[PDB]
RNA sequence: GCUUGAGUCUCGUAGAGGGGGGUAGAAUUCCAGGUGUAGCGGUGAAAUGCGUAGAGAUCUGGAGGAAUACCGGUGGCGAAGGCGGCCCCCUGGACGAAGACUGACGCUCAGGUGCGAAAGCGUGGGGAGCAAACAGGAUUAGAUACCCUGGUAGUCCACGCCGUAAACGAUGUCGACUUGGAGGUUGUGCCCUUGAGGCGUGGCUUCCGGAGCUAACGCGUUAAGUCGACCGCCUGGGGAGUA
């Protein structure tokens, strides 16, 4: 039934945003992390932290911009249900470039920026704008 | 309420026809008025207190 | 072992036969080496309705603990006997003293 | 249900049957059997006791 | 539902030490004991459906953690329903 | 391998949860009798009906079946159906407080299986009251009705069929996330118990209401909001849930 802990955060934030909640906290996983990651070098959270040892619990900051939430839309693209798998001529771009989507290829979780430039492809995880 | 022995704190939670009185009135809790009722109905049963103002 | 309140209604005129009634139950349940935490001959007391015709009865309280088994037939006799006018073996929840 | 009233007072002073009985109990049992319906019927005498 | 007398014995005769009380084995003798058990209850009455499905339920789950140990170690698998009394 | 998902263990708590057996009082009908005398009963009004073989009314003693007033409550329990006197026996689930064991053993589920209101069917039983059918009396232009006097199946038990309901919250199951307010209910920690309490911390529930959602009505932390897993199902009305 936790069948998708990427939705959760994908949805643990858009809710916390929403809700112009300043934390959000989940339990962790090296996954979590590296999206964190590519959420806060890209810049649409302050800062991740991780607590704890037996176990783990992913920690991140949300940024607010003006009035509003820096995150206007965060949204699962891949799935359990139903998995996807762009090649790189054929890796997304949101928002005509304006945000992004993260994506996992066999050298690590980019942005699609990033694994347009590194040359290859990956299971685009999510959308983010 | 505690026990239905107790046809002495008992009689003061029927009327005079016998018949239990609501919670509404007594104030009496929940879970108690159901201890109630339940003392007052063993009470009847063992001819310690009227069903009936009839005897 | 389970504890049961118990109290029975004996019709007057069979009242003598209480005290042997108490002796007999009590040896049938201390038998089956069940303890008898209670008991209180009520003795004659009036009713608060008619009854098998006939007002008063002798009461007889008496809290024990006893195999489901001693209970049974105790339960029976009761029926058995056409002197006992009412009965009612009760919850349990431990035993109990003195109160009434 | 009962009334000693002794001695001075020739009025009745049985408000008492205004108290339980009387249209009470008897005009309720008095028809329709009911069955489930009252539960609609005191689904109101609630709906409008909420205020 | 099962005496504590009972209940404990059997998690000594199948677990480690008393105390390993949810131990695969444990639970399902300690189910398989109930479910026994309840035969009777339902040999007379046979028209309580409600408890029935209570025992159906224990035995969806025995069933389930039977499977399971199975694919743990059917060494320790085997020894159980031998030792139990059920497959056939 | 891990321990938080899920299980097991200890102790308790609430409960019309289920199955079996006993048992109570109030009423009705009926049988027998006391007293009593010409009406009762019924309606909108009537009549059929009942009463001088003494009715109804009243008192008393019986028999029988059916259902359990008050408690009783936007109270409670169950998966749905549904479950209300009281007691015992058998038994399912739920919840809470400590820690201890198991170590992903989970979620969902076509097919399958089980359950499943009332009516209905089969065999025996049972039968007070109610009541399809049917009969009589009225109403009405007509009255195969609504009303009245009767009343059979059935309504009751056992055993077995049937498998449907507006079987509805007309809202599939599970999981995570998202401002509040006033209750009801039911656990548990603490506090001069010094109050019939004070502050907490669970499960369940009723009423409002915020974002949000909605065609609107409305829903709104018990979602119809935000999200995922799986299943069922829809694709104009009629024809037809028929052939
Ligand atoms: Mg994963
Ligand atoms: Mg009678
Ligand atoms: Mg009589
Ligand atoms: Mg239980
Ligand atoms: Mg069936
Ligand atoms: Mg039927
Ligand atoms: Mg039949
Ligand atoms: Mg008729
Ligand atoms: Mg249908
Ligand atoms: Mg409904
Ligand atoms: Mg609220
Ligand atoms: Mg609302
Ligand atoms: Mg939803
Ligand atoms: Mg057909």
């Amino acid at each position: 039934s936790m069948q998708d802990p990427i939705a959760d955060m994908l949805t643990r934030i858009r809710n916390g945003q929403a809700a112009n909640k300043a934390a959000v906290t989940m339990p962790s996983s090296k996954l979590k992390v590296a999206i964190a990651n590519v959420l806060k070098e890209e810049g649409f959270i302050e800062d991740f932290k991780v607590e704890g040892d037996t176990k783990p619990e992913l920690e991140l900051t949300l940024k607010y911009f003006q009035g509003k939430a820096v995150v206007e839309s965060i949204q699962r693209v891949s799935r359990p249900g139903l998995r996807i798998y762009k090649r790189k001529d054929e890796l997304p771009k949101v928002m005509a470039g304006l945000g992004i989507a993260v994506v996992s290829t066999s050298k690590g979780v980019m942005t699609d920026r990033a694994a347009r430039q590194a040359g290859l492809g990956g299971e685009i995880i999510c959308y983010v704008a | 309420e505690i026990d239905y022995k107790d046809i002495a704190t008992l009689k003061n939670y029927i009327t005079e026809s016998g018949k239990i009185v609501p919670s509404r009135i007594t104030g009496t809790r929940a879970k108690y008025q159901r201890q109630l009722a339940r003392a007052i109905k063993r009470a009847r049963y063992l001819s310690l207190l009227p069903y009936t103002d009839r005897h | 072992m389970r504890h049961y309140e118990i109290v029975f209604m004996v019709h007057p005129d069979q009242s003598e036969q209480v005290p042997g009634m108490i002796e007999r139950y009590t040896a049938a349940i201390t038998g089956a080496e069940g303890k008898i935490h209670r008991l209180e001959d009520w003795g004659r007391r009036q009713l608060a309705y008619p009854i098998n015709k006939l007002h008063k009865a002798h009461y007889v309280l008496m809290n024990v603990e006893a195999p489901q088994e001693v209970i049974d037939e105790l339960e029976t006799t009761f029926r058995f006997n056409d002197a006992v006018i009412r009965s009612m073996v009760m919850r349990t929840k431990h035993a109990v003293t003195e109160a009434s | 249900i009962k009334v000693r009233e002794n001695e001075p007072f020739d009025v009745a002073l049985r408000r008492f049957k205004r108290s339980c009985e009387k249209a009470g109990v008897l005009a309720e049992v008095r028809r329709r059997e009911f069955y489930e319906k009252p539960t609609t019927e005191r689904k109101r005498a609630k709906a409008s006791a909420v205020k | 539902s099962l005496s504590t007398e009972a209940t404990a014995k059997i998690v000594s005769e199948f677990g480690r030490d008393a105390n390993d009380t949810g131990s695969t084995e444990v639970q399902v003798a300690l189910l398989t004991a109930q479910i026994n058990h309840l035969q009777g209850h339902f040999a007379e009455h046979k028209k309580d459906h409600h408890s029935r499905r209570g025992l159906l339920r224990m035995v969806s789950q025995r069933r389930k953690l039977l499977d399971y140990l199975k694919r743990k170690d059917v060494a320790r698998y085997t020894q159980l329903i031998e030792r139990l009394g059920l497959r056939r």
